[PDB]
RNA sequence: ACGAGACUCUGGCAUGCUAACUAGUUACGCGACCGGUCGGCGUAACUUCUUAGAGGGACAAGUGGCGUUCAGCCACCCGAGAUUGAGCAAUAACAGGUCUGUGAUGCCCUUAGAUGUCCGGGGCUGCACGCGCGCUACACUGACUGGCUCAGCGUGUGCCUACCCUACGCCGGCAGGCGCGGGUAACCCGUUGAACCCCAUUCGUGAUGGGGAUCGGGGAUUGCAAUUAUUCCCCAUGAACGAGGAAUUCCCAGUAAGUGCGGGUCAUAAGCUUGCGUUGAUUAAGUCCCUGCCCUUUGUACACACCGCCCGU
């Protein structure tokens, strides 16, 4: 997931006493669709769905159509 | 080492929570069961949370698992807590009782109770467990 | 005095400076009622028979 | 019907030791027309008790780097040497093979002391795979400098090791090392 | 929450799916030899074999024990497989290495009889000696000589840039040389006719036909030059070495070890390294004994942290 979550970059500066080094890594939100981020979830990440709240039918009703 | 990592067991352990009523003892229905009730990306892991339901299925069939918490199964479970026997074992024909605590039911005015049986009070003064 | 057998009848655990002999309970084959604790020197497990020169000194427990 | 090589039966060989009886694998499921059978003993422990105690002899003979890996020459060096017993003793040479892994392995031997120590040595009990572990490598290497810069071929070494073996007889390698260890196992009792 | 795991690549399974004249296999024709053998020719079937896509498949899932009957561990069945191997890898640190990789660099130094840059010639190898990694051995479980028969990974004609891999024919013991073609590559080398190994032969226990250091005389190749001998070939010569003291290294399965082969380096070139197959084990399923390294409690007068601190003549 580093290859595709975080986008990193290494630079030089030039200053007056030497070199400074500056690394920048930023890691990426999860993006379906849409390129702010990546589409593939982490692979480590489970997401469940919420069951719908359903109604326990008392008695048998017979549904003609 | 087979030991199951927090991701697969805390996803098991909500898995189950949320649908019980759909899963049962089999590793290859619950497999698929996971695979349409929840988003895995990863085959791997998939197999190992429904190898651990399984595991659990098993687990809740003789009894209670302390990480489970079923809703449903709480109604069942006091349901067999609800036992009463056809007598009380409070409800006793002769309970013995000592002349001290005779004595202290007279105090109380309670004296005339005719289920008390006066029992024989002990001899040796020795209930302290011997220093050493 | 004699050589005779007796069969392991459970590994009792790992001993020696560094854990090469398995401390055993053994069961003599005749007798089959008097046991004893020795070290045996090599890959041991359950029911097999070791053949004891010396037959009446007894392991150190533990 | 499935002597070894071609020639030699398995249904009367007794190994008579009782000891060893579950570790020299000769006799019926065992039974198998050559000394090589790639097979996957070492992958978990005690397995190699299943392997024929004619390819435990074949494996232990390719030693000593030269000859390492070389497993049809090992093979040959079996076949012959089992067609010289048969023509030394007269007595088929699998049994001969199984008396000489009885006589030549170790029962008793020291190990360091006891718990723990660093001084001398304290004497144990052998474990039956150990013993017969033990013999083949004896054997083997009995052979192996019996052979070294001699006219004496290989599989004629290695057949009158076995013999001697078989026999008790002290002219065997294996047979003066197992009393050597016998003897100092007795000393540090 | 980071790290571990998960993850990606990779190894094993699929007669199930997709589909192939740059892969084949069956079948049928036509031929060559004695129904059989045809890497002989040709074209239907098709996809087992070959390629490579999608999906499937294993989860400690089943059974029996051990466990708080939990987390898990052991054994067994079924199964292609019941622990394949790598890649990536936290916080924090080292005065670790690199200014000799850079049009990365700050400060110094030098800058025209230059520390810039070409161009000759030396050196980098020089040899009383000490120390590492290694190669070849000390043979008969072997050398020699014929015969037989099996791989895999892959690399091939270049910006500058000269320099590619080679079949086949001929000439020459040989190393080579000369003509002719294919290939920018599942198309040609190539069906990669590897070595060990296998089969037979001669040797016959000794420095021997083991072993090949050293050295002489010839012959070729690449290069602008081969001497301090690039490399290769031939014929001669034929050293130590008879298994190695104290002391040490690396290793748990297609593994160690034998054995060749490719890539890099490469005008010329592997005793190196990085990969690949091939033959294929002994032993172990354990422990803190040695060596480390972690903790935990404990002591400190240390905190630049024991390479510390500190006392007296
Ligand atoms: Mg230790
Ligand atoms: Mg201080």
């Amino acid at each position: 997931p580093v290859n595709y979550y975080v986008d990193t970059a290494v630079r030089h500066v030039l200053l007056r006493q030497g070199v400074l080094g500056i690394k920048v890594k930023i890691m990426l939100p999860w993006d379906p669709t849409g390129k702010i981020g990546p589409k593939k979830p982490l692979p480590d990440h489970v997401s469940i769905v919420e069951p719908k709240d359903e109604i326990l039918p008392t008695t048998p009703i017979s549904e003609q159509k | 080492g087979r030991v199951r990592t927090k991701t697969v067991k805390k996803a098991a352990r909500v898995i189950i929570e949320k649908y019980y009523t759909r899963l049962g003892n089999d590793f290859h229905t619950n497999k698929r069961v996971c695979e349409e009730i929840a988003i895995i990306p990863s085959k791997k892991l998939r197999n190992k949370i429904a190898g651990y339901v399984t595991h659990l299925m098993k687990r809740i069939q003789r009894g209670p698992v302390r990480g489970i918490s079923i809703k449903l199964q709480e109604e069942e479970r006091e349901r067999r807590d609800n036992y009463v026997p056809e007598v009380s074992a409070l409800d006793q024909e002769i309970i013995e009782v000592d002349p001290d605590t005779k004595e202290m039911l007279k105090l109380l005015d309670f004296g005339s109770l005719s289920n008390l049986q006066v029992t024989q009070p002990t001899v040796g003064m020795n209930f302290k467990t011997p220093r050493g | 005095q004699p050589i005779k057998l007796a069969r392991v009848t459970k590994v009792l655990g790992r001993t020696g400076s560094q854990g090469q002999c398995t401390q055993v309970r053994v069961e003599f084959m005749d007798d089959t009622s008097r046991s004893i604790i020795r070290n045996v020197k090599g890959p041991v497990r359950e029911g097999d028979v070791l053949t004891l020169l010396e037959s009446e000194r007894e392991a150190r427990r533990l | 019907d499935i002597k070894l090589f071609g020639k030699w039966s398995t249904d009367d060989v007794q190994i008579n030791d009782i000891s060893l009886q579950d570790y020299i694998a000769v006799k019926e499921k065992y039974a198998k027309y050559l000394p090589h059978s790639a097979g996957r003993y070492a992958a978990k422990r005690f397995r190699k008790a299943q392997c024929p105690i004619v390819e435990r002899l074949t494996n232990s003979m390719m030693m000593h780097g030269r000859n390492n890996g070389k497993k049809l020459m090992t093979v040959r060096i079996v076949k012959h040497a089992f067609e010289i017993i048969h023509l030394l003793t007269g007595e088929n040479p699998l049994q001969v093979l199984v008396n000489a892994i009885i006589n030549s392995g170790p029962r008793e031997d020291s190990t360091r002391i006891g718990r723990a120590g660093t001084v001398r040595r304290q004497a144990v009990d052998v474990s039956p795979l150990r013993r017969v572990n033990q013999a083949i490598w004896l054997l083997c290497t009995g052979a192996r400098e019996a052979a070294f810069r001699n006219i004496k071929t290989i599989a004629e070494c290695l057949a009158d090791e076995l013999i001697n073996a078989a026999k008790g007889s002290s002219n065997s390698y294996a047979i003066k090392k197992k009393d050597e260890l016998e003897r100092v196992a007795k000393s540090n009792r």
